């Protein structure tokens, strides 16, 4: 009817975008995780005076 | 709208008994702790009594204990204070205050009309230096206050409350727990300070800032008010 | 007097008691740790297990200590037996109140505590009254590791008749409760299962038997010293109560087996504990 | 060691904990039934039979016992994503029209629905009241078409009582959990004024069974 | 019709495009990263007060207050430091499957099987919490709801639709359509320009709040997706479905990156959250306990085991201090 036209229009709207490389996205996730690992309370356990629980 | 209308009072013979009531209309009365706060006709404010939510915890001042009883009627939304054997130190205006206590609440936010009662003729000391200073409208001002004990508790709070009393009006919460500004109050007011050393700065003092300013502590009972700072023009 | 050791039966009632210490502490730690006392039957079962342990430790102290310590051992063994008796009465009365309910009382274990503390304090008062009347200096050791119930041959029979009268009143009550539970459990539709009648019948008749076999001191009521002063030990009736504690453990196991939340916890723990250990 | 207004926060917490405990002991003496059945069965009929969009809740009361009925017919979504909200209902009221042994059969969709909710993961012990609707029209259409057109293994007569008993015994053997749960089958019609008494007499046994489950005797 | 061949050609085009940019895998890049070791977390507080199963929770932005919604018809705002219940709100529909705490703190929301998202006003005068706005408009049950401001809330329902509302007016300013199965979760971006939504058709769609169009669409799971969560960067997100598998996708690369799986786990995931730095991935399971994965290396670096029924809701604070797990045995536990 008309649902298939909207489906292929959505597929064409998704198909023409920019897709960066998986190595770049992996390096960005690694850089974000290693750049904020000092301010992670559950990762590195803080002492009991810093801990509100 | 929130209304706390007191009743009872007038001329009373010394040694007699009376009972004030405080009809609460406009808010969920059963969840609020209630306070009775006195004010002498020339001096400042002093705390009389406090009943809790659900009548579980009742406190009186040391100068009023034994001969006063604070009670409440939750289905009828009324707050009674029954006084027995009235001396000459009990001729004053009695205010009915509400206060709710949880994490982040603003106690002492609404105050009643207050009724006049005329008779027939280790606490924390809260100083304020009574610096009744004159000030022109438009400029800044800073009111100081000092305690005898550190109000900063272990949890992180600093239980200092600031109240404004206009000429011919009931008091009104400006700053609760040292830093936090109350609701309905313009943001020009600011509370600051460290342990036993507090100040309240007003920037661009407009109209309806003239009046008396009080610093109360809520660290432990009894609650002790400052002597008052009467700003004027 | 004269007596007989019988080292065979002493080894039997030593092995049984050190079995019934471990197979009670295991159940106690299972109810507290792995079972977490979420259900009311965990409260009833922890009461039954602690009341059995409080008897087994007292009997082990009496058998092991050559001094006797008969005041402490006799009083704690009576406390264990009387609180087990009234725990069984409380369970079979709670089931009777459940059969006559109308509204779903989805309530947690808050009115068993009013029963358990009440039974414990009442038997504590009824042994404080006995220590006030008989006095804390009695020297009632009729033999080595044999203890009667008071040195006075009148007061001993007067307290044995009291104990046996309480036991027989409890046995008549457990017979009446099992009859009324089976009769109400046969006028329903879920209750016509044979398992639900077999469990109730076999935890009622065991209680009735083991409290009719503890009330026959009321038969020897001719002021005799037949139970208390005659020493003997030629009989096996000195070595009886190991099997009696085993019968109480079988009653506990039969109470726990018809309660499926305990049973799947057992069947899961024996699967996860027999692999890594 | 607490402040003057931490004591009052703790007191407020104790008071609203008391209110939670009171309202939870009040709302646990309610019988929560779950209505189920195929479309155009008898669910909308039996709501009107018993003196009375998401969940459609219906409160009523019969002899000092408050009932909540949760019609779920208007929840047109995935049943496998909200049915565990009803894990813990007292009873499931399952409606089946007897006059669907020839409609397009249509009794077999109801039998697949009964087998789906009766052997569910979440209702392993929930009892099922089973209503069989319009018997007085099922006997009217049993004089013409035989029952064999929906049951090919039916080695029986075309009597109304024999066919109705065969339909009931074909429903009640769908539960694999014959010991954990039970089924309370009834034959109702538009002129009865006694289906609510069957509901009451059938959930009193579930109430007694759950009280006995709380005491340890499953 | 011939449009299905065009859809298949465009799907093969998208598959070839997202396979062309897979220059590496996440494991062979993250092998040069020291693992976090045996993360051991202890139950600090244990908030008890609910009577039926807890279906949702949300922390506060001050990371001290939290809200929890349960099937006994109660929302409860707890002070998690002192375990005091600050508020207890009674709901007019006992079948709540979601709840949300407003980032300012003035509001709270809940919704469920009555298809209506109610907004309650916490910081009010006259004392008690009262209902500010009931948002009706969905035709299926509400599975998630999240506040944007105090006036914008996005809901995701089981009628295959998300919606962006306006709490003052009371009606949908945007409707997000495109899913073929029931939407089960939602996760706003940190900048709140985008949000993901996982649905029952094993697809997670990246939407756009300002222009109501499906920006991207990700697939990879085999069964219905139950939970979704954004990475703290806002460039990635992790899902959890009923096939016992969590999956870290990516927005800029339009592809999955890592599969969090273990052969000893045969039960679905009910809830998913990240640590503050994005190093850990927390995941609540159906076998009664939560798991802690190293989000870069994919291994069970920890196990949070303290619940006796199904762990249904899970949330890490905004300062990363604690983890609240609420479960079907009506208990919440604040691990740290
Ligand atoms: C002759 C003696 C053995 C009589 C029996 C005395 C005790 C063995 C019983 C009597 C009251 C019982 C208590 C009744 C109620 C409870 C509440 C219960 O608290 C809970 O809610 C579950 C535990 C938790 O979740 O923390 C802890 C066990 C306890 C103390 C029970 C433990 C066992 C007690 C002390």
């Amino acid at each position: 009817i008309a649902q298939a036209r909207k489906l292929v229009e959505q597929l064409k709207m998704e198909a023409n975008i920019d897709r960066i490389k998986v190595s770049k996205a992996a390096a960005d996730l690694m850089a974000y995780c290693e750049a904020h690992a000092k301010e992670d309370p559950l990762l590195t356990p803080v002492p009991a005076s810093e801990n509100p629980f | 709208d929130v209304q706390l209308v007191e009743s009872g009072g007038g001329l009373v013979q010394p040694g007699g008994s009376r009972k004030l009531s405080c009809s609460a209309s406009g808010f969920a009365f059963s969840s609020f702790g209630m306070h009775w706060v006195r004010q002498a006709p020339e001096k400042g404010l002093e705390w009389v009594a406090y009943i809790s939510s659900g009548s579980g915890t009742i406190y009186y001042a040391d100068t009023v204990k034994g001969r006063f009883t604070i009670s409440r009627d939750d289905p009828k939304n009324t707050l009674f204070l029954q006084m027995t054997s009235l001396r000459s130190e009990d001729t004053a205006m009695y205010y009915c205050v509400r206060s709710i206590y949880y994490y982040g609440s603003s106690p002492f936010d609404f105050w009643g009309q207050g009724t006049t009662l005329t008779v027939s003729s280790s606490d924390i000391v809260m100083t304020q230096a009574t610096s009744s200073v004159p000030v022109t409208p438009g400029e800044s001002v800073s009111i100081s206050c000092r305690s005898s004990k550190s109000l900063l508790h272990s949890n992180g709070n600093t239980y200092l409350y600031w109240f404004l009393q206009r000429p011919g009006q009931s008091p009104q919460l400006l700053i609760y727990r040292m830093s936090n500004l109350a609701s309905g109050v313009p943001d020009r007011f600011s509370g600051s300070g460290s342990g036993t050393a507090f100040t309240l700065t007003i920037s661009r003092l407009e109209a309806e800032d003239v009046g008396v300013y009080y610093c109360m502590q809520h660290l432990e009972y009894p609650l002790t008010f400052g002597a008052g700072t009467k700003l004027e023009l | 007097c004269t007596k007989s050791y019988s080292a065979f039966l002493s080894g039997m009632t030593s092995l049984l008691l050190v079995l019934l210490i471990l197979l009670t502490l295991a159940g106690i730690l299972f109810i507290i740790f792995v079972r977490k006392l979420v259900h009311r039957m965990d409260v009833w079962l922890i009461a039954l297990l602690i009341e059995l342990l409080l008897w087994v430790l007292g009997k082990m102290i009496q058998e092991f200590s050559s001094t006797g310590l008969c005041l402490l051992t006799q009083n704690m063994m009576f406390l264990g037996l009387m609180c087990s008796v009234w725990t069984h009465l409380g369970m079979a009365l709670e089931k009777t109140l459940a059969l006559f309910s109308r509204t779903p009382k989805r309530t947690s274990h808050r009115n068993v505590c009013l029963y358990l503390m009440g039974v414990f304090c009442l038997v504590l008062l009824l042994i404080i009254i006995l220590l006030i009347t008989m006095g804390p200096d009695a020297n009632l050791n009729r033999g080595p590791n044999m203890c009667r119930e008071g040195p006075t041959k009148g007061m001993h029979t007067a307290v044995q008749g009291l104990k046996a009268g309480c036991y027989l009143l409890a046995a008549v009550l457990i017979v009446l409760l099992t009859v009324i539970i089976i009769w109400k459990l046969l006028r329903t539709k879920f209750g016509r299962k044979p398992r639900l009648i077999c469990n109730v019948t076999f935890t009622g008749l065991i209680c009735a038997f083991s409290w009719f076999m503890l009330s026959l001191p009321l038969l020897f009521l001719g002021e005799a010293g037949s139970l208390g002063f005659d020493c003997t030990e030629s009989l096996v009736a000195r070595y009886y109560p190991g099997p009696a504690a085993c019968l109480a453990l079988l009653l506990i196991i039969l109470y726990a087996w018809s309660f499926s939340h305990f049973m799947d916890s057992l069947k899961n723990q024996v699967t996860v504990t027999a692999r890594y250990f | 060691t607490l402040s003057a207004e931490d004591k009052a926060a703790v007191e407020r917490s104790k008071m609203i904990d008391r209110n939670l405990r009171e309202d939870g002991e009040k709302a646990a003496r309610e019988v929560k039934l779950l209505l189920l059945g195929a479309g155009e069965s008898g669910k909308s009929t039996i709501v009107k039979q018993m003196k009375i969009t998401g969940i459609v809740e219906t409160h009523f009361t019969f002899k000092d016992l408050h009932f909540k009925m949760f019609d779920v017919g208007g929840q047109r979504s995935e049943r496998k994503k909200w049915i565990h909200c009803f894990e813990g209902v007292t009873a499931i009221i399952f409606c089946v029209a007897l006059s669907d042994y020839d409609l397009v059969n249509r009794m077999h969709e109801s039998m697949k629905l009964f087998d789906s909710i009766c052997n569910n993961k979440w209702f392993t012990d929930t009892s099922i009241i089973l209503f069989l609707n319009k018997k007085d029209l099922f006997e009217e259409k049993i004089k013409k078409s035989p029952l064999t057109i929906c049951y090919p293994e039916y080695a029986g007569s075309n009597t109304y009582e024999e066919a109705a008993a065969y339909i009931q015994c074909q429903f009640e053997d769908l539960n694999k959990r014959k010991d954990t749960k039970e089924i309370y089958t009834h034959f109702t019609c538009a002129t009865d004024t006694k289906n609510v008494q069957f509901v009451f007499d059938a959930v009193t046994d579930v109430i007694i069974k759950n009280n006995l489950k709380d005491c340890g005797l499953f | 019709d011939q449009l299905r061949q065009e859809a298949e050609q465009l799907k093969n085009q998208i598959r070839d495009a997202r396979k062309a940019c897979a220059d590496a895998t996440l494991s062979q890049i993250t092998n040069n990263i020291d693992p976090v070791g045996r993360i051991q977390m202890r139950t600090r507080r244990t908030l008890r007060g609910h009577l039926a199963k807890i279906y949702a929770m949300h922390w506060g932005t001050d990371s001290r207050l939290l809200v929890s919604a349960s099937q006994d018809g109660k929302l409860i705002i707890w002070d998690s430091y002192t375990t005091n219940k600050v508020h207890a709100i009674p709901l007019r529909s006992s079948w709540v499957m979601t709840c949300a705490y407003a980032p300012s703190g003035n509001y709270v929301a809940c919704g469920g099987l009555d298809n209506i998202c109610s907004i309650y006003n916490l910081k009010t005068r006259e004392g008690n919490v009262r209902v500010s706005r009931e948002l009706a408009g969905h035709t299926g049950y509400l599975s998630c709801c999240r506040f944007l401001d105090d006036n914008q809330i996005v809901t995701s329902s089981g009628d295959t639709t998300c919606a962006l509302w306006d709490i003052e007016t009371g009606q949908q300013t945007t409707t997000f359509t495109g899913h073929t199965g029931d939407v089960m979760s939602l996760s706003l971006a940190p900048d709140t320009r985008l949000f993901v939504s996982g649905a029952c058709d094993a697809s997670a769609k990246l939407w756009d709040v300002r222009e109501g169009m499906c920006r991207q669409t990700f697939t990879g799971h085999e069964s219905d997706i139950n939970a979704i969560c954004f990475f703290p960067n806002g460039n990635a997100f992790a899902t959890g479905s009923d096939d016992a598998t969590c999956r870290l996708f990516d927005l800029r690369a339009d592809q999955e990156l890592m599969t969090y799986s273990h052969d000893n786990i045969i039960c679905g995931i009910t809830s998913v959250s990240f640590s503050k730095s994005g190093r850990l991935l927390l995941a609540g399971y159906d076998d009664f306990n939560c798991n802690v994965w190293d989000a870069l290396k994919a291994d069970r670096a920890g196990v949070l085991a303290g619940h006796d029924n199904r762990v249904s809701c899970l949330g890490v604070t905004d300062d990363g201090m604690a983890v609240a797990t609420g479960s079907w045995d009506s208990f919440l536990k604040i691990w740290n």
